[PDB]
């Protein structure tokens, strides 16, 4: 009982698409605002150069998302209004998936790109509330300690776009078979490459379950931050705002 | 011994043994008191500090409510049936404005249950997975409460491969229905006369 | 401006008619279910204790209420609405005045004194338990005496915006009596401190809040199958 | 003396379905209130975190009282800062009817008997604002002396502006439990990027 050659096919393609994606992106690091080196805490300025900083990265990352969804098979035969409805719902999922693959345990931080790690304090500075830092930094240590590797990350980044229950989806049918092949083949691959972990499995299944909170906790984070100046940027507008 | 850990028989015992929002808040309101008569008899529960049950309830209760009305409606069409014996139908639920998220509850979880034919069994053991939730705030001890998950996790697959030997994928697709639940659940968040008188 | 032999007559009463409820709850007081670590029925008495009491203090505050002028004048619907809301910052008001500071307990009824655990044992939630002994310990640094208690208690039972006051206009003349003698006692009592009168009223906005997490505690203590005896009830679930 | 200038208070007031029109009226809003509270004396000395923190707490009330104000003209329901109108009978259609006869009468009303003015409901969202109770403040005694200055200007000023009324700032005041009562029951690109 192993992998069909067609399963592992399939994941061969969607580890190359995800690192293809990650170079695609790459010739635009420092192409982002800068990260301020300003020595005062109070400074709502340097402040305000933090939350623009994340939110030029952050739509580096949507970009990536929908290169990576474009990449599988499936999602380009799904009607358009599907493809969106789709990906609008499931970016904060793979961006917290994406979170908990670069965090490093050791400093407690993140690595967005070589020499580019930061901390909870970080965020904070940024202007973003303890109750979405601590969540997702907790999220992605807990991630950390199931050592999961790029084949599982992106069988599981796939599982999470393909969600049948996000809000507008026509297609609710095909987008489900879409999934079910994902999953299948994830469960084969842990039970061949993790085969004295069984566990594991359900444990990845879970942590679908927890990133429907953290988005829920994301969205809450939107609201608080128009409290402030910060205002979305127009494509994580109307992705997240409303 | 996964099941002697977790025994799936306690489990369905623990099940066994238990306008149109207005009607729904009541019936929600009724089944209320069941929350702790159904997780006492839950396997291990019992064992945990009062203070973790208590958490462990107030965290998961309503989740905990979906799921049940949910696999209670498997027979009525397009609508849910409460613990009060009303039926809520699609059309009046729309008609009162939560249209929305009633849907989500028809396809998502009543229909799926239906198709699949989830058993009260399979039933109670997501829901004790949905109650050993290890994530919740004020935990005296949430590995404790993981160690009780993982071992439904267990359980339950045990469980699916033998009454269902020919549904492989059968305890991914039970738990492919908890983000779903999930996320549903975070959608849904005389006497005083006498005395003046006398 | 200050206070005429009415007003002073007024507090004195109010005074004397709090003072007579506490008598009468003490010599009442036999009457509780005696106070009894991962025993539930241990939990359940003292949760079936802290019912009883509250009960006792139902009492009390309606008492003490129908002793205010021009209470009883306004229609049962009125006066029921406004008990029925006042009710839980009246509570809270005597609990801050018998907030022990030193042992940060609460005592009640003379002797029965309750700190954090107490509470908690009972099966409260901390997010109850903690702003209200938060408030207490505010409350207890203004160092309020018996007349200034009285006055703010009457100034919370006449409170015209509570849900299902027919005649609010009266209701806010009888509590214009109270607010306008708490103003003259302060400034004739405390004159060298008169930011203790804006302090004063502004309890009564903390109370709202504290009584919306009282609300909230009744719907937590039902996910443990804890409801309220048919009084209680009446009032605070209802 | 005072230390809380009513006249940059006013200053600050003066710079600024049925639901969805209230509800977009309320975005429209709350891009003011850090333009607003800069401007009221000694904000912008407090900690960063902790004028989030009185902001997050606080903005709902402060959005409520200040719609309330403005409909003292209207004569049954608000003035939103659309330019748009909310009356009564389409609020009780809708379904926020008890919530809207409550702002009415206890706010929009009471403020009209009593013709508060500008520099009054100022001062009123000072107090609003500067809440020493809010989880999370750095140093809550810091937030309490400046609500306090604010008690001590605002009876000054009522005291001097209108000494015929010597129950006034009482009067302001107990605004503020219904204020937060209130307020407690109150609560393409991605297409483009596809093609291309
Ligand atoms: C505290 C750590 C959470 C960071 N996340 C997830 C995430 C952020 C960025 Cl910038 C990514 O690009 C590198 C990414 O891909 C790996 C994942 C996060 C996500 C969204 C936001 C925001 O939406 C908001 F509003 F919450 F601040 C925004 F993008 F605006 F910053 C903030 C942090
Ligand atoms: C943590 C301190 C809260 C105590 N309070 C106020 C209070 C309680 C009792 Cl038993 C009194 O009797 C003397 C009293 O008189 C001053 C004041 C309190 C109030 C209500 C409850 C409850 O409504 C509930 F449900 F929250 F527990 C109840 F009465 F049921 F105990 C609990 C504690
Ligand atoms: C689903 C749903 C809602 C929430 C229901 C909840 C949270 C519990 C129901 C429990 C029942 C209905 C138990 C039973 O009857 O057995 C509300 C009203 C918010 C909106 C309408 C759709
Ligand atoms: C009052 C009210 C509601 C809340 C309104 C809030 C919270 C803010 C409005 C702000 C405005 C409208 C500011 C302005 O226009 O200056 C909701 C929607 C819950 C229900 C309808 C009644």
């Amino acid at each position: 009982p192993q992998l069909s050659p067609e399963q592992l096919g399939m994941i061969e393609k969607l580890v190359a698409a995800q690192q293809q994606c990650n170079r695609r992106s790459f010739s635009d690091r420092l192409r982002v605002t800068p990260w301020p080196i300003a020595p005062d805490p109070q400074s709502r300025e340097a402040r305000q150069q933090r939350f623009a900083h994340f939110t030029e990265l952050a739509i580096v990352s949507v970009q990536e998302i929908v290169d990576f969804a474009k990449q599988l098979p499936g999602f380009l035969q799904l009607s358009r209004e599907d493809q969106i409805a789709l990906l609008k719902t499931s970016a904060i999922e793979v961006m917290l998936l994406e979170t908990s693959r670069r965090y490093n345990p050791g400093s407690e931080s993140i690595t967005f790109l070589k020499d580019f790690s930061y901390n909870r304090e970080d965020f904070a500075k940024a202007g973003l509330q303890v109750e979405f830092i601590n969540p997702i930094f907790e999220f992605s240590r807990a991630m950390n300690e199931l050592q999961l590797n790029d084949a599982e990350f992106a069988l599981l980044i796939a599982i999470s776009i393909f969600s049948a229950d996000r809000p507008n989806v026509q297609d609710q049918l095909q987008v489900e078979r879409l999934q079910h092949t994902y999953v299948e083949a994830l469960h084969a691959y842990v039970s061949i490459n993790h085969p004295h972990d069984p566990l594991m499995f359900p444990r990845m299944l879970m942590k679908l379950v927890s990133l429907r909170t953290l988005s829920s906790v994301h969205s809450e984070q939107v609201f608080a931050l128009r409290l402030q100046d910060k205002k979305l940027p127009p494509l994580l507008s109307e992705i997240w705002d409303v | 011994s996964a099941n002697e850990d977790m025994p799936v028989e306690r489990i369905l015992e623990a099940e066994l043994a238990v306008d149109p929002v207005t009607n729904i808040c009541q019936a929600a309101d009724k089944q209320l008191f069941t929350l702790v008569e159904w997780a006492k008899r839950i396997p291990h529960f019992s064992e945990l500090p009062l203070d973790d049950q208590v958490i462990l309830l107030r965290a998961g209760w309503n989740e905990l409510l979906i799921a049940s009305f949910s696999h209670r409606s498997i027979a009525v069409k397009d609508g849910i049936l409460l613990a009060t014996g009303l039926h809520v139908h699609r059309n009046s639920a729309h008609s009162a404005g939560v249209g929305a998220i009633f849907d989500r509850v028809l396809t998502e979880l009543v229909s799926k249950m239906r198709d699949m034919q989830m058993d009260k069994t399979e039933l109670g053991c997501l829901r004790a997975i949905v109650l050993f939730n290890p994530d919740s705030k004020g935990l005296s001890n949430p590995a404790e409460v993981e160690a009780l998950r993982e071992k439904v996790y267990a359980s339950l697959e045990a469980y699916c491969k033998h009454k269902y030997p020919e549904q492989p994928g059968r305890f991914a697709k039970l738990l492919l229905r908890l983000p779903a639940l999930r996320s549903i659940g975070l959608k849904c968040l005389t006497f005083l006369m006498e005395m003046l008188e006398a």
